[PDB]
């Protein structure tokens, strides 16, 4: 796997740009949860899987930065 | 160890 | 009071006794320093150390947590969070 | 033309089994046993309990996670020796016994009154179930062949099928009720009690079950037998030694086992307990009465002449 | 947001830094939730993980900590409870 330094490079430069579609999709939020009455059930599991995965994906990027190599 | 981060 | 679990990563055994403990700890004390400590102590004895609870009406918590030993749930109004950590 | 008939094909083949074709449940109890809370906690309500019953409806709703079918299920309810025919015979019907089962709650506050209540409504409902499979003149009765020969050997998993001791052509799971009280009976009261419910369990092909916030059992065997609604049959261990617990699962219950037919029920019968003004006429009113007397009569009348056919 | 600390074991430098810690993560963010993961992830950087973090106004805990990792005080009215525990 001698290449894969190439796709870790790409992830972190690509993130700053899919990041922010959470806060985003938070900022709709605020107007879906009243009209909606509530019925964000499919928001909210959602954004419990984005809290566990992003949290994940910052701390292999942590380790890898120096594992790699 | 598995661990997992959380918040309420 | 009412049990609402909220958040769980836990066996439904363990579930249920933390349900069972909380609903003794709230019934038995009113401080919520005692209520918690009740329920601590009895998640170590039955399941080992190191568990740890919070019992309030107000609070937020950012926590880590074993695997399989985390919930969240009311009784009535006061939230409970009972994890294991160590 | 043909453009109909495949229209009406489709739509004529599909529709029966977006959820589908839901099932009822009917619950019989006694008068304020405890059933009514039973019920609105299953169905995730905070609704106070109401003692009496006449022939009460509600509904609940689940979804299954991948959308929201609206898993609409539909309860009937119906306490004490009370207009059982008259209610009882009204929402069940044999088009639709398919879909239909019961379940029976018992209140363990009186045992001793609870038996010839308990029996009583349930003689009525079974003999009511028992004949609407064909009553309505179901020329095309293998619907009715279905039905009994699978209930009938549902129970009889591995015990031969000898006989059936009691025909009950309908789903039955049998729980109590306010068990609180249960542990405060005499130990050998609490012993022919727990015989009394084992040997019923028997004669219906009925699981038993406990009543407590750690027993999930409860909730999910009214589920099963609701239409899986909250799960699958989840068959655990009898409890016929512990005796502390009450459980049943149906099909293991052998009498030889839960006892250790008549001479059973005569033993646990005899033991436990063998010794189971509108008119206002001296008043005098002249304006009041004669009015009311004579509006009484002529709306009844009215509505008597109306003819209907109900 | 003046700070007290009611009761630490715990060094003076980490004291100070939990202060100040705790002092901007209460400036920035307005849910508890939020507070209190800001003053965590910053532990777990400087101190080594694994800490813990807590943030209320209403709450009784139980808890088991590290020695020399434990701190509880208020900005204001708002309790935050600080700690290591694995």
């Amino acid at each position: 796997i001698g290449d894969a330094n190439l796709q870790y490079s790409k992830l972190q430069e690509r993130k700053p740009e899919i990041l922010p579609l959470f806060q985003e999709a938070e900022d709709k939020n605020r107007l879906l949860r009243t009209v909606a009455g509530g019925g964000l059930e499919t928001i909210s599991n959602l954004k419990a899987k984005w809290d566990k995965f992003e949290l994940m994906m910052e701390s292999h990027q942590l380790m890898i930065k120096d594992q790699i190599e | 160890k598995n661990t997992k981060q959380a918040y309420v | 009071r009412k049990a609402v679990i909220k958040n769980a990563d836990m066996s439904e055994e363990m579930q249920q006794d933390s349900v069972e403990c909380a609903t003794q700890a709230l019934e038995k004390y009113n401080i919520e320093k005692d209520i918690a400590a009740h329920i601590k102590k009895e998640f170590d004895k039955k399941y080992n150390p190191t568990w740890h609870c919070i019992v309030g009406r107000n609070f937020g918590s950012y926590v880590t947590h074993e695997t399989k030993h985390f919930i969240y749930f009311y009784l009535g109004q006061v939230a409970i969070l009972l994890f294991k950590s160590g | 033309e043909t453009l109909w008939e495949i229209a009406k094909a489709e739509v004529e083949k599909r529709g029966i089994n977006a959820e589908i074709a839901e099932k009822f449940v009917f619950f019989i109890g006694s008068k304020n046993g405890g059933k009514t809370t039973i019920i609105l906690r299953c169905l995730d309500r905070d609704e106070p309990p109401k003692p009496t019953l006449a022939l009460e409806y509600t509904y609940g709703r689940r979804a299954k996670g991948h959308n929201t079918p609206k898993d609409i299920a539909h309860f009937w309810e119906l306490g004490g020796g009370t207009s059982l025919l008259d209610l009882i015979s009204i929402p069940i019907t044999g088009d639709t016994l398919r879909t239909f089962s019961l379940v029976l709650v018992l209140d363990l506050s009186k045992p001793n009154d609870l038996w010839p209540t308990m029996e009583n409504l349930l003689q009525a409902t079974k003999s009511h179930v028992d004949k609407v499979i064909m009553k309505l003149g179901k020329t095309n009765a293998k619907a009715v062949s279905e039905m009994r020969q699978k209930i009938w050997n549902n129970m009889p998993k591995d015990h031969p099928d000898h006989e059936l001791i009691d025909p009950f052509p309908v789903p039955l799971v049998i729980i109590g009720s306010k068990y609180d009280v249960f542990q405060d009976f005499e130990s050998e009261k609490r012993k022919v009690i727990c015989k009394t419910l084992r040997f019923v369990a028997h004669y219906y092909g009925a699981s038993l079950m406990f009543t407590s916030k750690s027993e999930a059992l409860l909730l999910k065997i009214r589920g099963v037998i609701n239409q899986l609604a909250f799960g699958i049959d989840k068959s655990k261990s009898i409890c016929v030694d512990q005796n502390k617990p009450l459980f049943i699962t149906a099909g293991l219950d052998s009498f030889g086992q839960i006892g250790s037919p008549m001479e059973l029920w005569k033993k646990v019968y005899e033991k436990l307990f063998p010794p189971k003004d509108p008119a206002r006429d001296p008043q005098y009113a002249e304006n009041e009465v004669d009015e009311m007397r004579i509006q009484k009569d002529l709306e009844l009348e009215q509505y008597k002449r109306s003819s209907s056919k109900s």
